[PDB]
RNA sequence: GGCGUAAAGCGCACGCAGGCGGUUUGUUAAGUCAGAUGUGAAAUCCCCGGGCUCAACCUGGGAACUGCAUCUGAUACUGGCAAGCUUGAGUCUCGUAGAGGGGGGUAGAAUUCCAGGUGUAGCGGUGAAAUGCGUAGAGAUCUGGAGGAAUACCGGUGGCGAAGGCGGCCCCCUGGACGAAGACUGACGCUCAGGUGCGAAAGCGUGGGGAGCAAACAGGAUUAGAUACCCUGGUAGUCCACGCCGUAAACGAUGUCGACUUGGAGGUUGUGCCCUUGAGGCGUGGCUUCCGGAGCUAACGCGUUAAGUCGACCGCCUGGGGA
């Protein structure tokens, strides 16, 4: 997974505080990191289905996280996808 | 009846844990290396609750059947019923003592009739096959039916000791709707009894007080 | 997941009262301490008392007559997945009147003949007989 | 009304539409409920009478027409809206166990083959035989070499994985689960038609590889026959890379999620406490095997890992053949 240092930049620059490690844009751009991360070990590792089945999940969470805070405040989802670059 | 000598008698011991019955629960107190304790404070209650039970039954014309049947409890319950004008069994006993009593009459016949022809009647016609035959017969029949002999119908309570061990005959005084007044252990079944005494049930000296105690009830009874 | 806590306070209820169990708790709910006063009220719990301020936890007295359960029955009528709402002309009877209907009228929650007096009806909790 | 065995749980999972949804406050009054109004044609149905000499029949009045719309209220529950809360669901910290997956390397035992030494008449196989190999020197034994496949002991109603499955050792990449104490977000959840993905073995395509085993095939037996079982060989295949196939008694013949309900003996993996006496005792989680209580079941049996008591959603069944 992401090692302590990546995971507490990630928590710093998209938290409220240190220890928000819970709030939505920090666990969204958590997953995002992680897909990044895995996309590229996945290159190489094609036929890699269990690996795979956890980073399905992974994609999964952060749909639902990313639609649960587009349905609760857009203008923070939009900075979100905006700053991680995502809608496709 | 008192705690301090019922405490000193082994009334409060019980089987291992693993052994226990959950349905005597109520009246567990604890455990010590893995042997379960009886709470003396619910045992003595329901001890005295039985004794005036009983008393009741023995002052109202009522015929006691002492059960026990545990080499431990036999010759004490032969004692105990004996003290007191009663009846017992402290052998096997018979499946059907009590719902198939109209065929164990016969057999209480059969006992008499041998006894009264070998002692009284002394038959003396030997043929010293037919007489040993005849005299193993009464042995076995008086080990089986020697209590009930004399009891003519069926009693009005039973006084169990080992509830688990005589499961049989709570099973038929329920049917024929007796009351049972069962010793029952921390392994036993108080569900077919009607007057539960949780005390332990397998050391001697504990079942001689059990004993003694429903003894004089009963003999206070008797003689109003 | 939980989707139905007054059926599981029914369920709490059946099988404390099948394993003769003295008083159940759970957590606690104002429909489920208004369903519990009607049940008292009526005489099928003991008593009942909501203890704690951040997650209160409902606990119900359960009661036995002679050795014997006094809820005989106690099923949930209207459910998440299909409600149940009566008019006054047609409220049921549980028991052909024995038994009580838990019913929930716009003036609160009551029974089947207190909102048959009350001229109302509502949706039918669940049946107790 | 059902789906362990009688027909019936998709092989497993992710997930859109849909269905359902913890808890508190306020508000609305959509569902819901109450009242009123309008309407609900007549006949028919039903009730009390009347006329046909009775009946059928005709007929007066009533009830009914369980419905729809409108208006006025109620606010408990469901719904909408707004703000919350932490117990459901997730994130972070530190560790633990594991044949979980993908890639590369390597080790030993053994089979087969090639070359050579010793050595001589058998070997192999079977119920018994024969086919087969062998005086061109087999089998046995010893030495060296080649190649492929699988990993003895550990090893265990043991472990991991959604399922299918995963077993030498080492390294690289990597998923999930669990536990301790906290912090964080604040219903973000459950299920899921269609959809997508994974999916034993066999099989197919291309390119390799090929020791052992072995469909087809050949021969020797057995037999009335023997297109078989048995024996001697043996091609595809089994192995690797990449695609396809998408099926199994894919089984726990038992869909997923959550709550509640007496016990006993174990296994495995964390963690806490105590002169730690000890490989100790006492708690507390996760997974797991056997027995068994109430209950349930047609019975067998299941039984806190339910086939018990419930809730949400889905799939499926409607006599045997045809099929």
């Amino acid at each position: 997974s992401l090692s302590t240092e990546a995971t507490a930049k990630i928590v710093s620059e998209f938290g409220r505080d240190a220890n928000d490690t819970g709030s939505t844009e920090v666990q969204v751009a958590l997953l995002t990191a992680q897909i990044n991360h895995l996309q590229g070990h996945f290159a190489e590792h094609k036929k890699d289905h269990h690996s795979r089945r956890g980073l399905l999940r992974m994609v999964s969470q952060r749909r639902k996280l990313l639609d649960y805070l587009k349905r609760k405040d857009v203008a923070r989802y939009t900075q979100l996808i905006e700053r991680l670059g995502l809608r496709r | 009846v008192s705690m301090r000598d019922m405490l000193k008698a082994g009334v409060h011991f019980g089987h291992q844990t693993r052994y226990w019955n959950p349905k005597m629960k109520p009246f567990i107190f604890g455990a010590r290396n893995k042997v379960h304790i009886i709470n003396l404070e619910k045992t003595v209650p329901m001890f005295n609750e039985a004794l005036a039970e009983l008393n009741k039954i023995a002052s109202r014309k009522g015929k006691i059947l002492f059960v026990g049947t545990k080499r431990a409890a036999s010759e004490a319950v032969k004692d105990a019923a004996l003290s007191c004008d009663q009846f017992f069994v402290n052998h096997r006993w018979l499946g059907g003592m009590l719902t198939n009593w109209k065929t164990v009459r016969q057999s209480i016949k059969r006992l008499k009739d041998l006894e009264t022809q070998s002692q009284d009647g002394t038959f003396d016609k030997l043929t010293k096959k037919e007489a040993l035959m005849r005299t193993r017969e009464l042995e076995k029949l008086e080990n089986s039916l020697g209590g009930i002999k004399d009891m003519g119908g069926l009693p009005d309570a039973l006084f169990v000791i080992d509830a688990d061990h005589e499961h049989i005959a709570i099973k038929e005084a329920n049917n024929l709707g007796i009351p049972v007044f069962a010793i029952v252990d921390t392994n036993s079944d108080p569900d077919g009894v009607d007057f539960v005494i949780p005390g332990n049930d397998d050391a001697i000296r504990a079942v001689t007080l059990y004993l003694g105690a429903v003894a004089a009830t009963v003999r206070e009874g008797r003689s109003q | 997941s939980m989707q139905d806590p007054i059926a599981d306070m029914l369920t709490r209820i059946r099988n404390g009262q099948a394993a003769n169990k003295a008083a159940v708790t759970m957590p606690s709910s104002k429909l489920k301490v208004a369903i519990a006063n009607v049940l008292k009220e009526e005489g099928f719990i003991e008593d009942f008392k909501v203890e704690g301020d951040t997650k209160p936890e409902l606990e119900l007295t359960l009661k036995y007559f002679q050795g014997k359960a006094v809820v005989e029955s106690i099923q949930r009528v209207s459910r998440p997945g299909l409600r149940i709402y009566k008019r006054k002309d047609e409220l049921p009877k549980v028991m052909a009147g024995l038994g009580i209907a838990v019913v929930s009228t716009s003036k609160g929650v009551m029974t089947d003949r207190a909102a048959r007096q009350a001229g109302l009806g509502g949706e039918i909790i669940c049946y107790v007989a």
